[PDB]
């Protein structure tokens, strides 16, 4: 017939490999495909979605409050909410999120970031914060101006009931970024609404979020 | 520091052992084992396939028999491995005809040659897997929670064709499958907690 | 204002436009019908939601086993196959502050806590009556409810927004399922952010209402 | 020649495959068909009859 | 709950096991084993073709040869598998010529290597294989009834090629018949009643 | 007495030793090794890869297995070549689950076969990889010197698939590795002092 | 299928031989190439500077 000689490495079993096989059963019809809705053929979909961060985490705090961040009415005048790190890796705000979870599958991972906070406070409640982003080796802000030399915001509680942020382009593989917040003015709440008001905290990824290099879940459970 | 990979094919489909069993062979003067074939046992696979709820794909199963020492030397011995699709009653007879039936498809492989790699087609009543199940098993008004009756694949049945052979030497068998065409829908949460059971979602925390 | 008129009866409602349409799809025809027998909105027993409610879960269709019309079709056909409309009112003043979270969980495996023992067949089928939330940082299947928003959901704010309304197409591998045994979808309220008030403890009501639109019926018996 | 390299699962004999295979006798011709009534190309005729 | 497969080619083709037989070899100081190669031995087989009357397929035959024990080691035998067509008289002098009588067609094969596999063509008198043969043989008036002289396949011969080799090792061989290019006529009643023996229709109750 | 050849990529594309080790085995009543496969420890191989600053290529792993004795005769030993990619972290609990994840690459390869060869990509954040790095490691602020944390292929693990086999052989595994598809940039001068250590560009003299 | 015989010389290892081997990591994407000045495709670019 056609003469062939065996190769280097043939007849070993790799992991990765991709190649048809003889079938177990012929002749055996599958079931026709019905249409399902919410087909995904990508993982970056899933990711594009919004996820909850908790900016609570602390000591001795468990369950539905890690999710809100309390803000009453005794407070005073630039006082630092928070501080959300940027590391998927080690265990921030982003620890469990659709980005993350999803992320730790991988190493490398290049792309856009997104934010949005919601307040859940009363109708009729006042006052102004400052949201303001760190760049890598940014100087981290020790009151207020730091974080006004950088990319920043003043968002009210009675105009915008939301906030669209859009991060440049973070980077990450095997101190770089933060989000800091402050108090701009006092909390003003009318006699029958309650003092204590929170927030919540959103984080999506943009269109040109890229992953690769698939490996092992280091969370067992 | 500074979307092809990132598709659904590339990211479910890798090789993993989803079963590892190896039985004291020394002197019976049986040897067989089966299994369900399911992605609830081992635990990486499971979490990896507990992101989707729905998922249609084609199982491929490989089988890999490696030999121990409990100098003599290795014989080869020749393994049988046979698949038994769900619906087949198993009154085991041994010694006896059942495994030899042809309507099981079985394979013959010897201890060294490339691995005996086969490829089981989509086998169910509809239209992909159900790996979350919300209800209880067939009609009993009570039936079993959490398991769905109308997804069964089967059950992998290997044993070697030889007769016994007169050696202190353990058989280890390793089972890796690779899905292929896979499609998926409904993406979900990921279960941070750990698994308690295989049987149910019961969390502890 | 704008009231949602379906069938002969309707219910007063904030004005509904761009609606959410689960995945992106909306619940077609299998390629009779009840648009009249079993239409109307089925308005649900009121909850009460205080400060330190947890939540509520109503399996579909488990709250509608017997309601209405509707209850007669569930045990006298032999399969079926239904979309689901879901608007979420929850009525309140401008001095309440709150957050409530209404999700639609596809194929949703419930749990237990600290044991390994399988929920039986009362706490699964609840009926109408309804369950509550035992852990809903959890989701009582051990997943997070961090990263719980991949399903469709909308956001019920006592500022912006104060009802939702969910269109849930038919999810299933079969074309058509079993009304008493498996349950497609889950409607579940999570309260992120508690209640808070002047005074020590106060009542917020939710209304929910469920419309199956577009649905079919085969094996008729009794 | 051409090289080749072995697929894993490569000799092993399997119960549903379909293959060509070197006949036994050859240049032999089977004798011809005649047609003969009632040829059964399918299963589902047999479950039609009453 | 809720026609390519139920072809007749798809339905009829499977691989079972026709003849299973283990000389016993420790010391001779002869081995070798020939049968009908029909489908009458074989219980699942046999039912499986009673329901159709006529047939026509061309038998394919692989030979499987196993080893045991009764450490040494497992030598690699020579075994030579030779089909006798009908016709062939056989005045058996062995250690002599009539297996390397180039006529019959022969095969080699080792006991490590791919199965010997060979395809029977159709050799018949008539159109096709008789199953129901309502007549006696040949015209002897009086001649046996029930089996027809004019379908006859042969007998499989099969032989260690090597002399004795001096091990207490019992060799197993294994022959599967899987049929091919199947062509159906006259679909018959199931038999519902056991077989009381293969040379008739005698029914038990 | 008296350009094809001369072109980069047939210059840099040899098959060379980067990894030499045989681990004792005698009686145990653990056996493995990684290693980092950099091209700074074969010594011929680095000074050719000295004389360029920026190199891109996909290297190429050979596994070649010899078995030595310490007449018995040598049985046949299942061997498992995993590659270990950058950034997955190592707890080793041994005899139990990492090597069989199925996100890291392995390899089957018995001993007697064509060697096992697999192609590694080019995995690197930045375009090509770094011979030549001036700066410090990560952003420590005194930082190690000399190493570049953007570039690093990983380890290479391999382990005996099967049990302990009672033989007092030593195996012995020889890795090649032959890159290809070569790019090369900014040529430097070839360093005529010896190599005091592989950390660092220090010279004697 | 294909009947073949194997040639003298069949399965051992040449270290100048150049074929093409499955790969280690599939579905995997390198980084592209950005343009870096000098690029040699030869060696003798190298000699012939002073």
């Amino acid at each position: 017939g056609v003469p062939t000689y065996l190769l280097p490495g043939s007849g070993q079993f790799l992991t990765t490999d991709d190649h048809s096989s003889a079938p177990a059963l012929p002749c055996f019809n599958p079931t026709p495909e019905m249409h399902i809705p919410g087909q995904v053929r990508n993982m970056l979909e899933v990711v594009q979605v919004e996820s909850m961060m908790e900016i609570n985490n602390t000591e001795s705090a468990v369950g539905m409050e890690r999710l809100k961040v309390d803000i009453s009415a005794l407070t005073d005048v630039d006082q630092l909410l928070f501080n959300i790190p940027l590391d998927i890796q080690l265990d921030g705000p982003l620890r469990n999120t659709l980005v993350g979870n999803i992320s730790r599958y991988y190493t490398h991972w290049s792309g856009s970031l997104e934010m949005t906070f919601m307040f859940c406070g009363s109708f009729m409640a006042a006052g102004k914060l400052i949201l303001c982003y760190t760049p890598p080796g940014g100087s981290c802000p020790t009151t207020r101006e730091t974080a006004m030399l950088g990319t920043h915001i003043v968002w009210d509680f009675g105009l915008q009931s939301s906030v669209t942020l859009i991060i440049p382009w973070i980077s990450g593989s095997h101190n770089v970024g933060y989000v800091t917040c402050f108090m701009q003015t006092n909390l003003i709440v009318p006699s029958e609404s309650s003092d204590t008001c929170s927030l919540i905290g959103f984080i999506a990824a943009k269109d040109d979020f890229s992953l690769r290099l698939m490996r092992d879940s280091p969370d067992i459970g | 520091t500074v979307v092809s990979e990132t598709l659904v094919e590339n990211f479910l489909s890798r090789a993993a052992l989803v079963s590892k069993r190896s039985f004291e062979y020394k002197d019976h003067t049986k040897n067989f084992f089966k299994w369900t074939i399911n992605t609830r046992s081992f635990v990486q696979l499971r979490r990896k396939l507990e992101l989707f709820t729905y998922l249609r794909f084609d199982a491929e199963i490989t089988i890999l028999t490696t030999v121990a020492v409990n100098y003599v030397g290795l014989p080869d011995l020749t393994l049988q491995a046979m698949f038994v699709p769900t619906g087949a009653l198993t009154p085991e007879k041994q010694d006896s005809f059942h495994w030899q039936s042809g309507s099981n498809a079985s394979v013959f492989f010897k201890i060294s040659d490339p691995p005996a790699r086969i490829t089981i087609p989509f086998m169910c009543i509809n239209s992909a897997y159900s790996v979350f199940y919300d209800g209880f098993a067939g009609f009993e008004k009570n039936g079993l929670y959490g398991i769905n009756p109308a997804d069964t694949i089967g059950n992998l049945c290997v044993r070697i064709v030889n007769e016994h052979q007169p050696v202190g030497f353990t058989v280890t068998v390793r089972v890796y499958m690779k899905p292929k065409h896979i499609k998926a829908w409904a993406p979900r949460p990921p279960r941070t907690l750990p698994y308690m059971s295989i049987a149910n979602a019961n969390y502890k925390g | 204002v704008l009231q949602l008129k379906l069938g002969n009866s309707a219910i007063v409602t904030q004005e509904a436009a761009n609606y959410c349409c689960a995945y992106g799809e909306w619940p077609n025809y299998l390629p009779t019908q009840p648009e009249t027998a079993t239409d109307r909105f089925y308005t649900l027993k009121s909850v009460k939601w205080e400060t330190g409610s947890t939540g509520w879960w109503w399996k579909l269709p488990d709250a509608l086993n017997n309601i209405g019309m509707f209850g007669q079709n569930v045990q006298h056909h032999y399969l079926y196959r239904s979309g689901f409309l879901i608007h979420v009112q929850c009525n309140a003043t401008k001095f309440h502050q709150g957050a409530l979270l209404v999700v639609a969980i596809p194929e949703h495996q419930r749990g237990a806590h600290n044991t390994n023992t399988s929920p039986g067949f009362d706490d699964i089928m609840k009926g109408e009556e309804g369950g509550t939330f035992n852990h809903p940082y959890v989701l009582d299947d051990g997943t997070s409810l961090a990263c719980a928003t991949i399903f469709p959901h909308q956001w019920i704010n006592l500022r912006t927004n104060n009802s939702a309304t969910i269109v849930l197409p038919w999810m299933n591998a079969a074309p058509m399922d079993f009304p008493l045994r498996h349950n497609q979808w889950t409607l579940a309220i999570i309260p992120v952010v508690p209640l808070g008030t002047r005074t020590t403890s106060s009542m917020v009501p939710i209304t929910v209402s469920i419309a199956p639109m577009c649905c079919e019926f085969n094996g008729l018996r009794h």
